[PDB]
Formats: C-alpha cells, sequence, structure tokens
C-alpha cells in the first residue's frame, strides 16, 4: 500500500532523505608513510585520473587549460569534458579532432585530480568531529592510501588491512570552507577536554628518549646529515658543547633547533623520584630529570610522554597555544624525520636475552611461592576445624576466600616487586616501558616472574564438574594451584590445567569488548 | 683533498668463488662496489617466450617462467651485444639476441623428466649451464611440449634473474676495535674467522682516532659469467658511470651564460 | 567448430545447431580445443 | 545469534575432552558454533532388549 | 593445496602456492590429519628488530630478492557459467558471434577474440573488459546478449567446456588463471595469532646481514610481543635453529615438558652462534656493526586470502540509476561509498556547512523543479517555447524554481498521491 | 564541564523528568516534518492534514531533507553586495 | 529557467478538496477503461 | 596496470635533464644539485669524497622519496671557491681512485696464472 | 610443486640437487650429512631441500 510504500528504515522517510549513497567518492587501504607533512595523503594514479573538478576558464588560465585540453584521457594530467555557456557538455574521448577546440572566457573545463587539491578523509566509524579531517593531497606510485603516523591516533588506525573513505568538494566555496574550518592543522587541541589528541606516536618515542640522554655525543658528519633534514633551518651550525680535544655536539643541543620560538615549559620524567625535590641538587639532578625548556631550547631533562604525548601542559599543547596552528605541523614534521634518519644509525629491536631472567630471582621466586601456598594451606584448615571468626557483614566463606584472595594477592605482589628488581638498562622491554611508547610494568612481571591467578566473572575458578574443577583433582581442594593460580611465566611456559584456566579468563574478557561497541554506539545515536 | 691508493690482494681462487682483501680505502667506496656486483653487472637470460603445444600438468606462465631463471653462458658475448631498445633493428635480430627452442614429446610409458638439456640454441656461445641438468618438467605417456625463445641482455635492476652472484659476503673490522657494534656481554658470542685475538679474549682495545680499514671480501658465482670476471666487470663499469655524469654536469655549468 | 571428447580425447568437429555426443565412445562433456593464434609471454 | 545472555555462551568444565576449548569465532557468534575434540566420538544408538 | 585433482574441478575462487612445505617444528598429531601431505606455508627466515621504520604497528619487511626467486608465489583461478536458454516459443538464446549490421544492443567492445561458437579458445590472453562468451537472443530481428569480465583481471584463458547441464540445455563453463606476486598490500600471518601487512620490500643489497651473508627474509616489529605475550613464537625459532642444523625435525607436542629454553640454549653454543639465538648483524646501507645484537631464526609463516588487488575501487561520476537517479554500481564493479548518519554528524560538529551540502545534494541527485509563487504547487514549465504556466491559480506571470534533491521530490509527489498539499512558499 | 552542564540542563529543561527516550522525543513543540522521520509518519502526519499544521522550517534536519542551507554555522547570516566600496575597486576586466 | 530560483520558508498541511482535485486533474473528464492499451 | 614498468627506475625520459643546479639563497656559497634516475649507490660515494677536501664546510645528500628516483646534494665552501669546483674536483678523483685499482686489481689474477705456490 | 631452481634469499642453484639428494637418503645417510655432502651450508639454502614437498610426482597419476 502507499503507507507501505514509505515505511521507516528502508522505506522513502528514513532510508533516503536523510542518509544516501554519493559519487567522486574513493575507498582503499591505508598504509604508514613517514615523509609526508601531517596535512597530507599520498593518491595512487588511478583513483587520480578517475574523480575530476570543474574549472572556469578566465583570461588568466586559458593557456594552461587548453594545454590540458590539448591530452585528454591518455595522458594522466588531462581533462575529460567541455562545458559551455549553453550548458553543453561534451566528450573529449569522442571528438574527432581536439585542435578545433578553443576554450573561451565563461567555458568550464573538467580537469584531473592533481597534486595541491584538498579532500575530506574519514574512517569506518564517526564518533567524534576528528573522524574526518580535511587534508591535501599527494600523488605516488602505487595503490595505497599513503598518510602519516601522528594522525592515526585521531582517527583510532592501525594499518593491518583497514580502509578509510575521502570525498572530493566540487565546487568553489566548499573548498574554501573546508580549508578555513576542518584542515588536520586546526585540530590539534580538542574542546572536548582541552589537550592535544595528536602527539608522538610508537616509534619515534622510543627513540626520542634515547636521543635526549645525557650521554649521546654527535661527530661532524653526522651532525650535518641531520640538519640536512631540518625545513625550518636558517642555515648556520651552532657550536659544539666539547670543543678539544675534538668537536662533538650533544642530542639536546641539535633537539633545540627543533623547538619553535621561545617557549618556556617544566615537566618531569617517568622515573622522577619523588624524594628529589626535598634534599639538595634539586636544580641538579643526578638521574637528568625535571625537563627544563627555557627560552626555546632543552636545558636538562630526557623526554617521553609525559613531556611530548598527548595530555595537558605538554610541549605541543604549549607550542600550539603559544605559536599558532601553523608553526606545530613543522615542529611534528621535523621531529619525526630528524629521529627516523638518527635511529637508523642507533638501531632497535628486541629478542629473548632481554627476556632472560637470573639464577638468583628464579629460586627468590619460587620461595617466595613456595610460602603464598603455605598460608593457604593453614587457612583452609583452620577454617575447617572451625578457628576461624568472620567480620562484619562477611559469610565465613567470605571472610574465608576473601582472606585466601588477600594472601593470593600479597603474594603476587611480592613476585611482582621480584621480577622488576632485576633488569639492565641495555633491557629492550624497560626501553619501551619508560619511554611510554608501548606497554605496561605489568607485562614485564608476567613474561619474567608470575602470570598471576586467573577468575571468570570476578571470582575464582568455580566448581565446573561436581566439587571439582577438572577431573584430575580430588573432591572440595580448595588451594591455590587447583583453582586458577599460574605460578609460571609465558617463557617457562604453562602446564594443561593452567593452559585451560588461562582460556577461560581470555574468553570471557574476549567477549565483553564484542558486546561494548554495539551497545555504545546505539546509545550515542539515541543521545545525538 | 685527493683520492688513495688502494691495494688488492687475492687468497682464494676456484671456478665458483674469489676470496681477496682491499686496504686503504674508505667505507663508502669498499660499500659501493659491493652493490654492483650484484645489481648493475649485465648478462644473458630468457626475456621472451612463445608456447606453441602445452598439454603438460603446469600451465602456461608455470614454464615461462621456470625458463628464465635458468643461467645462459654470458662469459665473452656480452659487449658485443646492443640492448633491445637501443638497436636499430626491428623486435629481434641477431645482433641483440639469441634464439632458442624446446620440442619434446613422451611416448614410452616410463615418465620423462624435461631437463636443460632440451634447449637448443643457434649460437655456440650461448648456451646453459651443460659442458647434472635442471629439470623443467615431468611428462607423461600422451603429453608434449613445444616453444620458442629469445635471450636479451640486462642488469640486476630489471629483475633478479640477471643477477650473476649468489650471496656476496663482505665484512670489517673483525674484533671491536672501533667499538661500532656494543655487545652486552661479549663473551658469549663466538670469534670472526679473520680474527687475530687470543683464545681468551673477548674484544681488542678501544682506540678513539681509527677508521674502518682493509675490508674482507667473498664473491661467488651462479655459473654465467666466471668469479674473476664479476669483478673486473663491475669496476668497469662503475668507473663509466660516473664519468658519464660528469660529461652532463660540464655540459650544464657550461650553458650557464 | 572442433570439440575434443572428455573421456576417449578424439576430435570431432560437431556442427552448429547439433546434438552434443561423442562417436566411438557415447559421451556428453565437451572441451573446446585450444586456439591457434598465439600470444607471446614475459619470463619476467 | 544475538542475545546478550552470557551462560549459553561461557565456556563450561564439562566440555573437557569433547568440544575444543580454544577453537570459536569472534563476532556475534562467540561460543554457539563449536568443534568437537580429537577422539571424541559420538553415539549412534541401538535397542535395550 | 587444497585436493589433488585441483586439475580437474573446476571450482570457483581456487588459490594455489608454488612452492609449500612442511614445517620444522611439528606437533605429533599432525601425522593423522595428512599436514605433511597438504601443507600450506613456508619456512621463512625471521628477525625481529626495527630497522628503518616500515613495520611498524604491525607490520613486515619482507625480502625482494628473495620474491624474486619464488617466494610465496602464487595462481588464481576462477570460473564463469553461461547456459543457453528458450524461455519463450520464440525468444531464444544462442552461441553465436554477433556482427555490427544484424545485431543492435552490442556496446563498442571487440568481437575478434571469439570464434564461429561464440567462445574463446584457451591460450589467449583476455584483459578487463573484453566479452568471452557471443549469445545472441531473436526479436519478435536479433537482439544479442554477451558476458563480459569484470574489471582488472588481466587473466589468460585456462580451458573451456561444454556439455549438457540437467534439463538438458547446452551451457559451458570457462576457467581463467592470472598469477599472484605478493606485494606491499598482501596480508601475512604466523602460526600464533599475529597478522600483518607488507610494509616495504628491500633487495638483498640492502636487508641487513649476518657475518656470512644469511640474510632474513622477514623482518617484524619487537613490539608486537611485550602486549599479547606469545613466547611459544620465541621457541619455535630457536627450536627451529637447532633442527636445521642437526638435520632432524623438532617436536612441539604441548605439555610434553622434554624440552625448556636452557636445553636449546646449550645445543646452539655448539655450532658456533651467541648461545640465545642472538645473532651479530651489519647494516646494509653503511656497513657498520649494528650495536645491539638481533635475535634470528627460521619459523613458519602462512599466506592469506586477503589480497590488495581485491579491496581497492574509485567512483568519480559513474552511471546512476532510473527511477531515484541516485548512483548506481556499474560494469566496472565500482560505485560510491555510503555517507552514513555517523558521518553526517561530524560534520556538524565540525560547522562545515558547505561541504555538508555538497557530499548529499550537489554529488548525489541533483534537481531543479518550477514552484509557483501564490500558491506553493509545482508549475508546468515547456523551456522550449519558454511558457511557464501554473494550472489552477491561472498564473503564468510569477512563477519561480527551487533547487532541490531529486529524493524529496516524488517524496512531495506522493503526498500529493494522499490528499495533502506541501505548499513550498518562498516568503 | 561545558557539556555535562549543557546535558543536564537541556534534559531537564521543560519542568519535568523526560528521558532521552521514544516517547520522550515525542512530546516537545516540535514540527510534525520530524516526526515523521520516526517510525509514525503517516498517521501524525494525518493528524496534520486534519488540523491544518504549519511548519516554520527553522529547525536543521528540517532543512536539508528539502536541500537547502541548514541554519546552523555558515548559515546563520547572509551577504549583501555594496554599491559604494566597489567605485574604488580597480578592474583588470 | 527565466522564472527566478527563490527558497521555501513554510510548508503548510491541509486537505485538498474535490474541487480542486477536478479542476487541476490533467485527463478530462476521467479515466473510465480498465484496459490501458488496445492495439 | 597500476604498476610502473621496471625500466623507470634508471632510464630517463625525453623532457628530463640528468643534473640540474641551483643556488641556495639562505648562505653564501652554497648550491644544491639534483641527479635524476639514481640512488645511494652513487649518491654516498660523492659525499665521503667532498668532506675529504679541507675547504668544503658542508655535504649531505638525501633520497626524498624512496618510491621516486631522485637525489639532492648540497654543498657550501669557502668564499675563494666555488661549489661547482668542488663537485667537479671531486669526480676527478674517483675516477683516479678506481681506473688506479683495476690495474692493481688485474695485476694480482694474473699474478698465480700457475701459481705462486 | 617443483623443486625451485634458486634459492630466494642467497640466489644458489638449488634446482639441480633434488635427484642427489635422494640418493644420499637412499643409502644411509642423515639429513644433516646428505646437505653437506651437496656443498649447502648456510641455514638458507639448507631449509630450501629440508622442507620441500614434491607434488609433481601425484599430479602425473591422472591420464592426460
Ligand atoms: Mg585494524
Ligand atoms: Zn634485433
Ligand atoms: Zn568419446
Ligand atoms: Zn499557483
Ligand atoms: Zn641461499
Amino acid at each position: 500500500s502507499l503507507k507501505q510504500r514509505l515505511k521507516g528504515k528502508e522505506g522513502r522517510v528514513r532510508g533516503n532523505l536523510m542518509g544516501k549513497r554519493v559519487d567522486f567518492s574513493a575507498r582503499t587501504v591505508i598504509t604508514p608513510d613517514p615523509n609526508l607533512s601531517i596535512d597530507q595523503v599520498g593518491v595512487p594514479r588511478s583513483i587520480a585520473a578517475n574523480m575530476t573538478f570543474a574549472e572556469i576558464v578566465t583570461p588568466f588560465n586559458i593557456d594552461r587549460l587548453q594545454e590540458l585540453v590539448r591530452r585528454g584521457n591518455s595522458q594522466y594530467p588531462g581533462a575529460k569534458y567541455i562545458i559551455r555557456d549553453n550548458g553543453d557538455r561534451i566528450d573529449l574521448r569522442f571528438h574527432p579532432k581536439p585542435s578545433d577546440l578553443h576554450l573561451q572566457t565563461g567555458y568550464k573545463v573538467e580537469r584531473h585530480m592533481c597534486d595541491g587539491d584538498i579532500v575530506i578523509f574519514n574512517r569506518q566509524p564517526t564518533l567524534h568531529k576528528m573522524s574526518m579531517m580535511g587534508h591535501r593531497v599527494r600523488i605516488l606510485p602505487w595503490s595505497t592510501f599513503r598518510l602519516n603516523l601522528s594522525v592515526t591516533t585521531p582517527y583510532n588506525a592501525d594499518f593491518d588491512g583497514d580502509e578509510m573513505n575521502l570525498h572530493l568538494p566540487q565546487s568553489l566555496e566548499t573548498r574554501a570552507e573546508i580549508q578555513e574550518l576542518a584542515m588536520v592543522p586546526r585540530m590539534i587541541v580538542t574542546p572536548q577536554s582541552n589537550r592535544p589528541v595528536m602527539g608522538i606516536v610508537q616509534d619515534t618515542l622510543t627513540a626520542v628518549r634515547k636521543f635526549t640522554k645525557r650521554d649521546v655525543f654527535l661527530e661532524r658528519g653526522e651532525v650535518m646529515n641531520l640538519l640536512m633534514f631540518l625545513s625550518t633551518w636558517d642555515g648556520k651550525v651552532p657550536q659544539p658543547a666539547i670543543l678539544k680535544p675534538r668537536p662533538l655536539w650533544t642530542g639536546k643541543q641539535i633537539f633545540s633547533l627543533i623547538i619553535p620560538g621561545h617557549i618556556n615549559c617544566i615537566r618531569t620524567h617517568s622515573t622522577h623520584p619523588d624524594d628529589e625535590d626535598s634534599g639538595p641538587y634539586k636544580h641538579i639532578s643526578p638521574g637528568d630529570t625535571k625537563v627544563v625548556v627555557e627560552n626555546g631550547e632543552l636545558i636538562m631533562g630526557i623526554l617521553c610522554k609525559k613531556s611530548l604525548g598527548t595530555s595537558a601542559g605538554s610541549l605541543v599543547h604549549i607550542s600550539y597555544l603559544e605559536m599558532g596552528h601553523d608553526i606545530t605541523r613543522l615542529f611534528y614534521s621535523n621531529i619525526q624525520t630528524v629521529i627516523n634518519n638518527w635511529l637508523l644509525i642507533e638501531g632497535h629491536t628486541i629478542g629473548i636475552g632481554d627476556s632472560i631472567a637470573d639464577s638468583k630471582t628464579y629460586q627468590d621466586i619460587q620461595n617466595t611461592i613456595k610460602k603464598a601456598k603455605q598460608d593457604v594451606i593453614e587457612v583452609i584448615e583452620k577454617a575447617h576445624n572451625n578457628e576461624l571468626e568472620p567480620t562484619p557483614g562477611n559469610t565465613l566463606r567470605q571472610t574465608f576466600e576473601n582472606q585466601v584472595n588477600r594472601i593470593l594477592n600479597d603474594a603476587r605482589d611480592k613476585t611482582g616487586s621480584s621480577a622488576q628488581k632485576s633488569l639492565s638498562e641495555y633491557n629492550n622491554f624497560k626501553s619501551m616501558v619508560v619511554s611510554g611508547a608501548k606497554g605496561s610494568k605489568i607485562n614485564i612481571s608476567q613474561v619474567i616472574a608470575v602470570v598471576g591467578q586467573q577468575n571468570v566473572e570476578g571470582k575464582r575458578i568455580p566448581f565446573g564438574f561436581k566439587h571439582r574443577t577438572l577431573p584430575h583433582f580430588i573432591k572440595d581442594d580448595y588451594g591455590p594451584e587447583s583453582r586458577g593460580f599460574v605460578e609460571n611465566s609465558y617463557l617457562a611456559g604453562l602446564t594443561p590445567t593452567e593452559f585451560f584456566f588461562h582460556a577461560m579468563g581470555g574468553r570471557e574478557g574476549l567477549i565483553d569488548t564484542a558486546v561494548k561497541t554495539a551497545e555504545t554506539g546505539y546509545i550515542q545515536r539515541r543521545l545525538i | 683533498p685527493y683520492a688513495n691508493q688502494p691495494t688488492v690482494r687475492i687468497t682464494e681462487l676456484t671456478d665458483e668463488n674469489v676470496k681477496f682483501i682491499i686496504e686503504n680505502t674508505d667505507l663508502a667506496v669498499a660499500n659501493s662496489i659491493r652493490r654492483v656486483f650484484i645489481a648493475e653487472v649485465p648478462i644473458i637470460a630468457i626475456d621472451w617466450v612463445q608456447i606453441d603445444a602445452n598439454s603438460s600438468v603446469l600451465h602456461d606462465e608455470f614454464i615461462a617462467h621456470r625458463l628464465g631463471l635458468i643461467p645462459l653462458t654470458s662469459d665473452d658475448i656480452v659487449d658485443k651485444l646492443q640492448y633491445s631498445r637501443d638497436c636499430t633493428c626491428e623486435e629481434f635480430c641477431p645482433e641483440c639476441s639469441v634464439e632458442f627452442t624446446l620440442d619434446v614429446r613422451c611416448n614410452e610409458d616410463q615418465t620423462r623428466h624435461v631437463t636443460s638439456r632440451d634447449l637448443i640454441s643457434n649460437s655456440p656461445r650461448v648456451i646453459p649451464v651443460t659442458s647434472d641438468d635442471i629439470l623443467i618438467v615431468k611428462l607423461r605417456k600422451g603429453q608434449e611440449l613445444r616453444l620458442r625463445a629469445y635471450a636479451k641482455k640486462g642488469f640486476g635492476k630489471e629483475h633478479a634473474k640477471w643477477n650473476p652472484t649468489a650471496g656476496v659476503a663482505f665484512e670489517y673490522d673483525p674484533d671491536n676495535a672501533l667499538r661500532h657494534t656494543v655487545y652486552p656481554k661479549p663473551e658469549e658470542w663466538p670469534k670472526s674467522e679473520y680474527s687475530e685475538l687470543d683464545e681468551d679474549e673477548s674484544q681488542a682495545p678501544y682506540d678513539p682516532n681509527g677508521k674502518p680499514e682493509r675490508f674482507y671480501y667473498n664473491v661467488e658465482s651462479c655459473g654465467s659469467l666466471r668469479p674473476e670476471t664479476i669483478v673486473l666487470s663491475a669496476l668497469s663499469g662503475l668507473k663509466k658511470k660516473l664519468s658519464d655524469l660528469q660529461t652532463q654536469l660540464s655540459h650544464e655549468i657550461q650553458s650557464d651564460v | 567448430m572442433i570439440y575434443i571428447c572428455g573421456e576417449c580425447h578424439t576430435e570431432n568437429e560437431i556442427k552448429s545447431r547439433d546434438p552434443i555426443r561423442c562417436r566411438e565412445c557415447g559421451y556428453r562433456i565437451m572441451y573446446k580445443k585450444r586456439t591457434k593464434r598465439l600470444v607471446v609471454f614475459d619470463a619476467r | 545469534r544475538d542475545g546478550k545472555l552470557a551462560k549459553p555462551r561461557q565456556l563450561h568444565n564439562t566440555l573437557w575432552g569433547m568440544v575444543c576449548p580454544a577453537e570459536t569465532p569472534e563476532g556475534h557468534a562467540v561460543g554457539l558454533v563449536k568443534n568437537l575434540a580429537l577422539m571424541a566420538y559420538i553415539s549412534v544408538g541401538s535397542q535395550p532388549s | 593445496v587444497y585436493i589433488t585433482n585441483f586439475h580437474v574441478r573446476m571450482d570457483t575462487l581456487a588459490h594455489v602456492l608454488y612452492y609449500p612445505q612442511k614445517p620444522l617444528v611439528t606437533t605429533r598429531s599432525m601425522e593423522y590429519l595428512r599436514f605433511r601431505e597438504l601443507p600450506a606455508g613456508i619456512n621463512s627466515i625471521v628477525a625481529i628488530a626495527s630497522y628503518t621504520g616500515y613495520n611498524q604497528e604491525d607490520s613486515v619487511i619482507m625480502n625482494r630478492s628473495a620474491v624474486d626467486r619464488g617466494f610465496f608465489r602464487s595462481v588464481f583461478y576462477r570460473s564463469y557459467k553461461e547456459q543457453e536458454s528458450k524461455k519463450g516459443f520464440d525468444q531464444e538464446e544462442v552461441f553465436e558471434k554477433p556482427t555490427r549490421e544484424t545485431c543492435q544492443g552490442m556496446r563498442h567492445a571487440i568481437y575478434d577474440k571469439l570464434d564461429d561458437d561464440g567462445l574463446i579458445a584457451p591460450g589467449v590472453r583476455v584483459s578487463g573488459d573484453d566479452v568471452i562468451i557471443g549469445k545472441t537472443v531473436t526479436l519478435p530481428t536479433k537482439r544479442d546478449c554477451s558476458t563480459f569480465l569484470r574489471t582488472s583481471e588481466t587473466g589468460i584463458v585456462d580451458q573451456v567446456m561444454v556439455t549438457l547441464n540437467q534439463e538438458g540445455y547446452k551451457f559451458c563453463k570457462i576457467r581463467v588463471r592470472s598469477v599472484r606476486i605478493p606485494q606491499i598490500g598482501d596480508k601475512f600471518a604466523s602460526r600464533h595469532g599475529q597478522k600483518g601487512t607488507c610494509g616495504i620490500q628491500y633487495r638483498q643489497e640492502d636487508m641487513p646481514f649476518t657475518c656470512e651473508g644469511i640474510t632474513p627474509d622477514i623482518i617484524i616489529n619487537p613490539h608486537a610481543i611485550p602486549s599479547r605475550m606469545t613466547i611459544g613464537h620465541l621457541i619455535e625459532c630457536l627450536q627451529g635453529k637447532v633442527s636445521a642444523n642437526k638435520g632432524e625435525i623438532g617436536d612441539a607436542t604441548p605439555f610434553n615438558d622434554a624440552v625448556n629454553v636452557q636445553k636449546i640454549s646449550n645445543l646452539l653454543s655448539d655450532y658456533g652462534y651467541h648461545l640465545r639465538g642472538n645473532e651479530v648483524l651489519y647494516n646494509g646501507f653503511t656497513g657498520r656493526k649494528i650495536t645491539s645484537q638481533i635475535f634470528i631464526g627460521p619459523t613458519y609463516y602462512q599466506r592469506l586470502k586477503h589480497m590488495v588487488d581485491d579491496k581497492i575501487h574509485s567512483r568519480a561520476r559513474g552511471p546512476i540509476q532510473i527511477l531515484n537517479r541516485q548512483p548506481m554500481e556499474g560494469r566496472s564493479r565500482d560505485g560510491g561509498l555510503r555517507f552514513g548518519e555517523m558521518e553526517r554528524d561530524c560534520q556538524i560538529a565540525h560547522g562545515a556547512a558547505q561541504f555538508l551540502r555538497e557530499r548529499l545534494f550537489e554529488a548525489s541527485d541533483p534537481y531543479q523543479v518550477h514552484v509557483c509563487n501564490l500558491c506553493g504547487i509545482m508549475a508546468i514549465a515547456n523551456t522550449r517555447t519558454h511558457t511557464y504556466e501554473c494550472r489552477g491559480c491561472r498564473n503564468k506571470t510569477q512563477i519561480s524554481l527551487v533547487r532541490m534533491p531529486y529524493a524529496c521530490k516524488l517524496l512531495f509527489q506522493e503526498l500529493m498521491s494522499m490528499s495533502i498539499a506541501p505548499r513550498m512558499m518562498s516568503v | 564541564y561545558r557539556h555535562l552542564a549543557l546535558l543536564c540542563d537541556t534534559m531537564t529543561c521543560r519542568g519535568h523528568l523526560m528521558a532521552i527516550t521514544r516517547h520522550g522525543v515525542n512530546r516537545q513543540d516540535t514540527g510534525p516534518l520530524m516526526k515523521c522521520s520516526f517510525e509514525e509518519t503517516v498517521d501524525v502526519l494525518m493528524e496534520a492534514a486534519a488540523h491544518g499544521e504549519s511548519d516554520p522550517m527553522k529547525g536543521v534536519s528540517e532543512n536539508i531533507m528539502l536541500g537547502q542551507l541548514a541554519p546552523a554555522g555558515t548559515g546563520c547570516f547572509d551577504l549583501l553586495l555594496d554599491a559604494e566600496k566597489c567605485k574604488y575597486g580597480m578592474e583588470i576586466p | 529557467s527565466a522564472c527566478p530560483l527563490r527558497t521555501i520558508k513554510r510548508v503548510q498541511f491541509g486537505v485538498l478538496s474535490p474541487d480542486e482535485l477536478k479542476r487541476m486533474s490533467v485527463t478530462e473528464g476521467g479515466i473510465k477503461y480498465p484496459e490501458t492499451t488496445e492495439g | 596496470m597500476n604498476a610502473p614498468p621496471a625500466f623507470e627506475s634508471f632510464l630517463l625520459f625525453e623532457g628530463e635533464k640528468k643534473i640540474t643546479i641551483n643556488k641556495d639563497t639562505k648562505v653564501p656559497n652554497a648550491c644544491l644539485f639534483t641527479i635524476n634516475k639514481e640512488d645511494h649507490t652513487l649518491g654516498n660515494i660523492i659525499k665521503s669524497q667532498l668532506l675529504k677536501d679541507p675547504q668544503v664546510l658542508f655535504a649531505g645528500y638525501k633520497v626524498p622519496h624512496p618510491l621516486e628516483h631522485k637525489i639532492i646534494i648540497r654543498v657550501q665552501t669557502t668564499p675563494d671557491y666555488s661549489p661547482q669546483e668542488a663537485f667537479t674536483n671531486a669526480i676527478t678523483d674517483l675516477i683516479s681512485e678506481l681506473s688506479l685499482l683495476e690495474e692493481r686489481f688485474r695485476v694480482a689474477i694474473k699474478d698465480k696464472q700457475e701459481g705462486i705456490e | 610443486m617443483i623443486i625451485p631452481v634458486r634459492c630466494f634469499t642467497c640466489g644458489k642453484i638449488v634446482g639441480n640437487k633434488w635427484e642427489a639428494y635422494l640418493g644420499l637418503l637412499q643409502a644411509e645417510y642423515t639429513e644433516g650429512d646428505a646437505l653437506d655432502a651437496l656443498g649447502l651450508k648456510r641455514y638458507c639454502c639448507r631449509r630450501m631441500l629440508l622442507a620441500h614437498v614434491d607434488l609433481i610426482e601425484k599430479l602425473l597419476n591422472y591420464a592426460p
């Protein structure tokens, strides 16, 4: 029926009035490119030779446009239509002789998409307004979209078979609006939490931390090679920090050339001992902490996520507040290029020598676990002989199992502290954890010391059989190993019964994420 | 402000590898000639196949690919052959090509191996390396194969079928006298083949005013060129690149007025 | 044109608008014979 | 295939040795389709006479 | 390789690897499911290091001059069906070579590859937008149909089969062969849940080498390990290095309890390398040593099915529908991307009012209508003679125009068909 | 803070607690062409055609359903050309 | 085309009378035959 | 076909010119050479030679994109010297080094026609 | 399906060593010793023969 012809979703009121399907829109995979500015994107030549842009003919661009119309649909930088004043849309593919075509003021050529154009780029789910920023075209050989890395944080992207769309503004008013409203250097700080969204990222952060240590000296050739990559260099070579016995520059001395203008900032490094501001050496800092950027040059301190990432009061935040939106772009690009071209001299890796513990540590960890098991046995036996006293508002099982859980937590904390206690300065796990690039301080202990204690539904492993967890135990066993305590490390490998409990914990942790996406998407749609 | 006087010294010489040592030179020059043994030494190989009848198990583009990777004797007549894009002939001529021919038919019941002994050429200077036999395909009673191929000239930047060498070893400073690499525990590392340390030492003592010299090479060969003409044709090829670039340069700063 | 039986591999010219069967074998699956215009490949 | 009730999706201990504990698809069909272990054997039926 | 008689089966979408290999570290329960007679993968030499930044965030660098020797090369088959049919007493189809002056509905494509039958002989090189089967329908003269390829195939016709299907109609099947060399979009995965695309390909003269000239085939990022803790990946490349030097094939039966990291370490030292798989690598560009020691060894990788040749598409002023005049898919596989509801809100928060209009109206079904001034109803306009007449009000003087989308027009027309007059007053 | 304040202010503006739900949005002084975009087009629009409801087009979703400049930013105003400044303006063409 | 392209400012609803229904219809007298085409 | 042919990496087109000079305007006595259809094999061999000149203040090179074929070289010399001078003096010193090493090599291989031992 | 003609990493010619490899394993040799009697000393060229599955011998069972 007629009222049936205009139903809800996919009717005529909710499926073709506000949500529809547009043209001049492409789609393909994305891959990294550290040699692009944060406001550029890389487009293949098969997409660029397909989408067009109508350009009005004026006596300022008559010769260039008739040259473009000489070559059509065969050479790449060409054109494929001429729209004269009458509305006549002629096609260059079928016209017998092109030379007769004489462009005239008022005509309108349909150009091929060339370098310097402006596009709009978004990712699959659009959550906040940073998930659709205006980029700038730059055309490259192969067939994937190429974009910088510091911009992957707003889009929430990663390069394992992802895809993104682009739309090409056709008019000139829309081009101007996109240019002065939504270009990516204009959306560095967000109004949601008044802090930057783009910071230095995965691989450049680990290297920036090592490049600004107290002892990094560069020769002459390497300093020249690094200065070759600065886009805002005035042309002068600074005087080395060590003139004799031979000239050597320092890491901070080269980094002081990247920092724009004359800004001021004071932060701390993630290993600042809290008892340093108390005694002397408050302004000396034996460990080289308390970053100090005075008058636009690094005087002291190591750089990390607390001082270059996306937090309030960072270096990028201050550079945006004081200098503007067109200098922070150069800041990002220069940091990335210089640090990558030094990293291919310094190198970085991870192996199993970084995952190997020491003899003493292995021994000590075993002892703490043996004592932890002894305590759990005491509590259980004490409860059977009915020597436990429940606490206010606690059942005996509660009181029982929560005391056992507290003992297990204390044992796990001691094992973790022991695992943390033994690392070296050359370790490559500590190098990604300290700089804040990737990882946490518990993965170190899980790889080296103890995996810990599993639990489903927020509680210990339940009795899935009748009064048992598996047919390899005796009934009503309440020990630590019989209800989920994995006492090995990922390196030393797990035993079968522990491999099963680990699978259980992982499974519940895997289901929750599957639910969360749909729930949050729907509620946000309603509210908006 | 001038060049150096490098000195060569050969250690081994076989029909498939050369070991030598280049003293008193710079690292950038000792590496730029390590990339020329691989990429820019010309050689002959098949680059045009046309199949008349293929009733074997492998499809047509499988056999056209196992043919190009067969190495042909390119010893002496690579200098007389033009590049087929430079030669003033048509698509092909005996001045910039060599024509091959294969034609095999299996009639007995026992299976048949189609080796490289079947590639029959017209020029007796370029033949596959047979003077065992590379296998191309096996045939069953009632199957056959016949084709025609031409063999052009190129180097290893086009395609990896035109490079003349297997693995090319290279190394310098066998003991960390310069500390170019930093060992965390210098005791677990095996001692190099070229080292001169004692049996109970790990590294030489650090010396700051040092510089890398005395590079060690080891160039093997796949079978096309002798292992000592791979080197002579590389140095004579790199020299002719700079010598041609100096022409274009002086032609630029002369036309500056 | 010319067709090849699917069992005995005996070529037999089948005329336009004619039933599809072999001869000497009585079979109903035919494969068309390979063309005679030549195409060239690259060893690359 | 979309019900949010977890108890028909979580891993039961009784699945020991008869259904593979690790192999299952992600998405909306988590824990709904399952593969059986290597030596698991399903009965065919008989009469009780 | 999925089955041994893959030559006979004309399946659709069959992938086949050139050189499969069986693992060097095997579980004992793989002899019973035939994984050493139909394997899927190749043992590659993997190094875990950060080299130039092109393998960050789940990517891999791979050796270019190993791809040129057959590494992970494969093929790709595909089949097409066509069936001649007598749908009516007069409407009848037939395989034949359509000629230009007799048949009428043909495009501007070449029809020279077809034979007299109407099918392509096997062996030719069929490219995108070529016709392969010529099928003409008789008109109550002759109105031809045909089947064209998809876009960007560049295949080679493998073999053509002709026979009779179930209800006895003649029908044919055609298989197209195409070779796929690994490139920098393809997806590779290990045996422990580490998928990742390919970032860039370096030649052998640029990869880092050991002190005897062993360059790795694949380089992966060290940051992939510490967050997801897959240490089983770090032992099979240590166990694998003992199996290639001794000549056995290793054993990885789960809880065997027969192998320790410490035990394997002792054996490697005897052969002559750093005890913990670590080795001293030289830089490939400058020949200098690398200060750290890199963990290197052989592992077993697989090549997943998602290739990049299949996921790239673009649209720029393509074919549109007929009823609603909305962009439609065409013969080139390539339609438009949907501009959903959540994308309509990021643009509103941005404050971009022009770009929001272009994407929804000027890019999708633009349209113009004429509207009367006193009443708000559409009017009749014959612009050939320049007569703008409003019926119902006898207005000819003050007519107007309103540029609006097309999908909103026929919404108004289906409201007028239910006794509702939506009036678009311009003031 | 501004976001929390604005949300919890527009949520309790009409005096009583109206949930952001199906029948919480169903009730306000809104036009007819917005309640037709939500699952009860025909009946409420028949009510409107019977009672003779107007529609001022001040909304944003109202104004993009007909393809016009929504009165959001960049549409909150309109420009006029003045004939005076053009006088002392140069002219190449 | 000569008529000015203007805007919309208000949409008024209402039921339309049979009077204008007959006055503005295009097929005078009315559609009578249930068969669409004859030859 | 969305992949370039292999010969585009070394074969010059018709309109292109292999080398191009531009003067840097930020500092005196600086120049910027742009060699076309080239890579690290030739780029690095030049830079190491310029640094051996005691009258050169700066020298470096970069490949601006690994997927295009073009390098850039920057030189700066003392006020009594010319960048175009220092550049061509570097090349003639490489050629004088390679041709010398070829003679010393061809002697070493014929030093064991029958064998020294 | 058939032994590659060149190792993927080095470039050394392998395609002529498959029949000799089967001939050495035929008598009494271990895989570790047969590979040394052929001159394969890098572990990238030993992976070539050690992990090769020969599928061409099973496609010759179907009559042409
Ligand atoms: Mg992803
Ligand atoms: Zn010729
Ligand atoms: Zn027959
Ligand atoms: Zn009117
Ligand atoms: Zn090898």
